[PDB]
């Protein structure tokens, strides 16, 4: 999408795999503010918005907190306390053709600067003077949008670049966007420090003879004590015996 | 029309396994022997939770709608089983005045002779749906007995709900925050239960945490008279305090 | 492929009016502006008019101001040139061109190049 | 802008109390050794104050 | 005052090599990075190379990768640009700039501004 009409994809209720991104070698800019891409796998968020748009190379610096310019003011603006990520990579092979691709536009005039995550797709004739334009172009009456000169032979600064801004949200709602948090192998009949889906402990895991129900996950003793669990990956029930101990 | 909720409306409050033990738990349950509304697609409240029950021989009922307005004004839940497939949506849907079935989306999932009991509640933005199917031989009212409802669906919607309606006889009850004693057998299934506030014998059972109490006298509760009125006494004065003179002072 | 097809040209007596049509097939969303040019035998092609596809604002050459009017139907993806008060000087082949370059200043379309051109239609004003 | 004052931006672990780290080693953000060479996932640890 | 002085420019035949030197006097400790830029007549100044003063990590423009090498002598407070495989396109005035802004990302020095600039030295590649 164009910078003046940047698209916004909403991500919710899914496993957010950030490894494929920060380890990929196809991204020129992968900036992040107040948050590490690796730590995201350990975090959950209510919603994650990927704002996508194309801008020329030298305008890629405007996508950041405390930035000014055509893109920063009239097309796309970020807050001074942004805590997401900004990713950008060249798209000269995709967003350029012999003759000049003009399908990507940008807002050139506006009566005021944009607000954080504000989208203006209006095509009203800009009134540069005191004479109302009344939807007619002319002197002091210009079209607010203008095309980009994306050609294969253009300079890197003027060549197209695809940009995605990842913003995270935490409402009064459940966090449905979590990381994968890859597991480990399982060891039985030993004192180990185990961490299952939502619980942790220290004990000995043994093949059990109990019969959990299909929806039952972790068992309990009489004194609200965890005695058995169900392995999330393999539907095998494990008894938990406390690690051997006693007075000396 | 009203009918008796003998001992139904009990659901496994958690996914824990307990064997041959009595567990006391406070949560939203259906009070025993309470009145449940009986219908043969009106809109009903969702005060704190819903126990729905349906008796079917031809699969007349198909789904449910939940929300606050259900008029394409905000997010709303639509749950629909159509003839082979279950579907769940949370879009701000525009509904008809009398929706039925013949013969901005943030989530989307796709999957008398019989009695289908369901429990729908909404806590901490999570929508909990428990259910239980069984065969029956009865056409007038609910069968007397005991059966627990295992959980089926847990939706992270974060959506307000205060009203709901059904999409196609059935029965409706409203849960309350009551304390229940539940008897788990050796296999983790619930075989019997006690409502600790129904009658004094149940208070005693819950206090002892036993279904069969030995003879004697047991101190269970504490009776307290509840206040009928609220009294507010203040001296009868009429003079506004001159806070303006201080805050609206020209010079400090 | 983007195809521009002109029609409506023919013989007319001076003082009459004629509406030339130019239909565009293929790409539609990318259309930024539509222009009408004309060229007489032995003379250089000259700009006649231009119209922005969105909004419809028009820019006219001084030689045709008050006589020629450029409009466009977006649903039909067509551009029309109503030539009134036909003069003998108007006898020429009229071509229509399409540009996908969106320019804030309308007058830029009076000199900036066009990437697509039709085959043109002859117009003759005898008397 | 005065850029004489700096701050460390990357470190494999948090500092212990009253710890002092003045190293300028290239920070290996990925699995590939940097061998003192900056580049992809190889960043200079310090950065100036504006 | 911080003074940057370039030297080594001159006439060279295509295919040769030339080492341009740039000496810095004044402030030394505050040097964060040293960059080489070039500008041809009628063309915009362009980034050629950059090197972090501490560590010596270098960042090169794609147009000179494999031909130009940037190094620096801290004891002499000098920065050297060895231009190999000289091309006619390399004919330009080469300037050296100094920055005291320490940036974690080396590539930032390819676009971030420099507060100090030398007078530049002419390099001409005839053939
Ligand atoms: C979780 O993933 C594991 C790994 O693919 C599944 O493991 C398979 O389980 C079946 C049934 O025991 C075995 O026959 C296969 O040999 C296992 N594959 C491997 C590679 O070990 C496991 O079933 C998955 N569980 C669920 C519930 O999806
Ligand atoms: C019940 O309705 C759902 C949709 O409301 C139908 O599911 C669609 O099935 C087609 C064919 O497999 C898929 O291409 C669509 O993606 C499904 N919809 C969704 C939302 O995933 C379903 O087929 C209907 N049931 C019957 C029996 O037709
Ligand atoms: C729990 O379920 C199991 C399996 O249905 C029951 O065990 C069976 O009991 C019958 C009756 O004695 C035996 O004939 C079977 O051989 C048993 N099978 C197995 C696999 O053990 C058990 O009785 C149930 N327990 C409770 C308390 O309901
Ligand atoms: C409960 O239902 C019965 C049967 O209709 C009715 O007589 C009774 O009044 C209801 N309960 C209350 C509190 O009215
Ligand atoms: C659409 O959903 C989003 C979810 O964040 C919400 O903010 C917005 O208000 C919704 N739109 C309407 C019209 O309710
Ligand atoms: C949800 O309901 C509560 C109680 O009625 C209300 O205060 C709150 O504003 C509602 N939530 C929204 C998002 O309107
Ligand atoms: C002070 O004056 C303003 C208007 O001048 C009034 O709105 C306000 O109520 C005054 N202060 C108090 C305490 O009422």
């Amino acid at each position: 999408a164009s910078v003046y009409a940047w698209n916004r994809k909403r991500i919710s209720n899914c496993v957010a795999d950030y490894s494929v991104l920060y380890n990929s070698a196809s991204f020129s800019t992968f900036k992040c503010y107040g948050v590490s891409p690796t730590k995201l796998n350990d975090l959950c968020f209510t919603n994650v918005y990927a704002d996508s748009f194309v801008i020329r190379g030298d305008e890629v610096r405007q996508i950041a907190p405390g930035q000014t310019g055509k893109i920063a003011d009239y097309n796309y603006k970020l807050p001074d306390d942004f805590t997401g990520c900004v990713i950008a990579w060249n798209s000269n092979n995709l967003d350029s053709k012999v003759g000049g691709n003009y399908n990507y536009l940008y807002r050139l005039f506006r009566k005021s600067n944009l607000k954080p995550f504000e989208r203006d797709i209006s095509t009203e004739i800009y009134q540069a003077g005191s004479t109302p334009c009344n939807g007619v172009e002319g002197f002091n009456c210009y079209f607010p949008l203008q095309s980009y000169g994306f050609q294969p032979t253009n300079g890197v600064g003027y060549q197209p670049y695809r940009v995605v801004v990842l913003s995270f949200e935490l409402l009064h709602a459940p966090a449905t966007v979590c990381g994968p948090k890859k597991s480990t192998n399982l060891v039985k009949n030993k004192c180990v420090n185990f961490n299952f889906n939502g619980l942790t402990g220290t004990g000995v895991l043994t093949e059990s003879n109990k019969k959990f129900l299909p929806f039952q996950q972790f068992g309990r003793d009489i004194a609200d004590t965890t005695d058995a669990v169900r392995d999330p990956q393999t539907l095998e029930i494990l008894d938990i015996t406390p690690c051997s101990f006693g007075g000396v | 029309a009203y009918t008796n909720s003998f001992t139904r409306g009990v659901y496994y409050p958690d996914k824990v396994f307990r064997s041959s033990v009595l567990h006391s738990t406070q949560d939203l349950f259906l009070p025993f022997f309470s009145n449940v509304t009986w219908f043969h697609n009106p809109v009903l409240p969702f005060n704190d939770g819903v126990y729905f029950a349906s008796t079917e021989k031809s699969n007349i009922i198909r789904g449910w709608i939940f929300g606050t307005t259900l008029d394409s004004k905000t997010q709303s839940l639509l749950i629909v089983n159509n003839a082979t497939n279950v579907v769940i949506k949370v879009c701000e849907f525009q509904f008809c005045n009398d929706p039925f079935l013949g013969v901005n989306c943030t989530f989307e999932y796709v999957s008398f002779k019989n009695l289908r009991e369901f429990v729908f509640k909404n806590i901490d933005g999570y929508f909990k749906i428990y259910s239980k199917h069984t065969p029956i031989n009865l056409v007038r009212d609910l069968p007397q007995g005991f059966s627990a409802l295992e959980p089926l669906v847990d939706l992270p919607i974060g959506i307000n709900i205060t009203r709901f309606q059904t999409l196609l006889a059935y029965y409706v009850g409203y849960l309350q925050p009551r304390t229940f004693l539940l008897k788990y057998n050796e296999n983790g299934t619930i075989t019997d239960a006690v409502d600790c506030a129904l009658d004094p014998l149940s208070e005693t059972k819950c206090t002892l945490k036993s279904f069969t109490v030995e003879k004697g006298i047991y101190q269970t509760s504490n009776f307290r008279v509840q206040p009928t009125e609220s009294i507010v006494r203040f001296p009868n004065i009429t003079n506004l305090c001159p806070f303006g003179e201080v805050f609206n002072a020209t010079r400090f | 492929q983007v195809q521009l097809v002109e029609s409506g040209g023919g013989l007319m007596q001076a003082g009459g009016s004629l509406r030339l049509s130019c239909a565009v097939s293929g790409r539609t969303f990318s259309t930024a502006a539509m222009g009408w040019f004309r060229q007489a035998p032995g003379k250089e092609r000259e700009f006649v008019a231009a119209i922005r596809w969105s909004g419809g604002s028009a820019y006219y050459a001084d030689s045709v101001k008050g006589r020629f009017t450029i409009s466009r139907d977006k649903a039909k993806n067509t551009v029309y040139l109503q030539m009134n008060s036909l003069k003998y000087e108007d006898t020429a082949v009229y071509y229509c061109a399409r540009t996908e370059n969106v320019r804030s200043l309308l007058s830029d379309y009076a000199t900036w190049p066009y990437d697509y051109w039709g085959q043109g239609t002859q117009v003759t004003v005898s008397s």
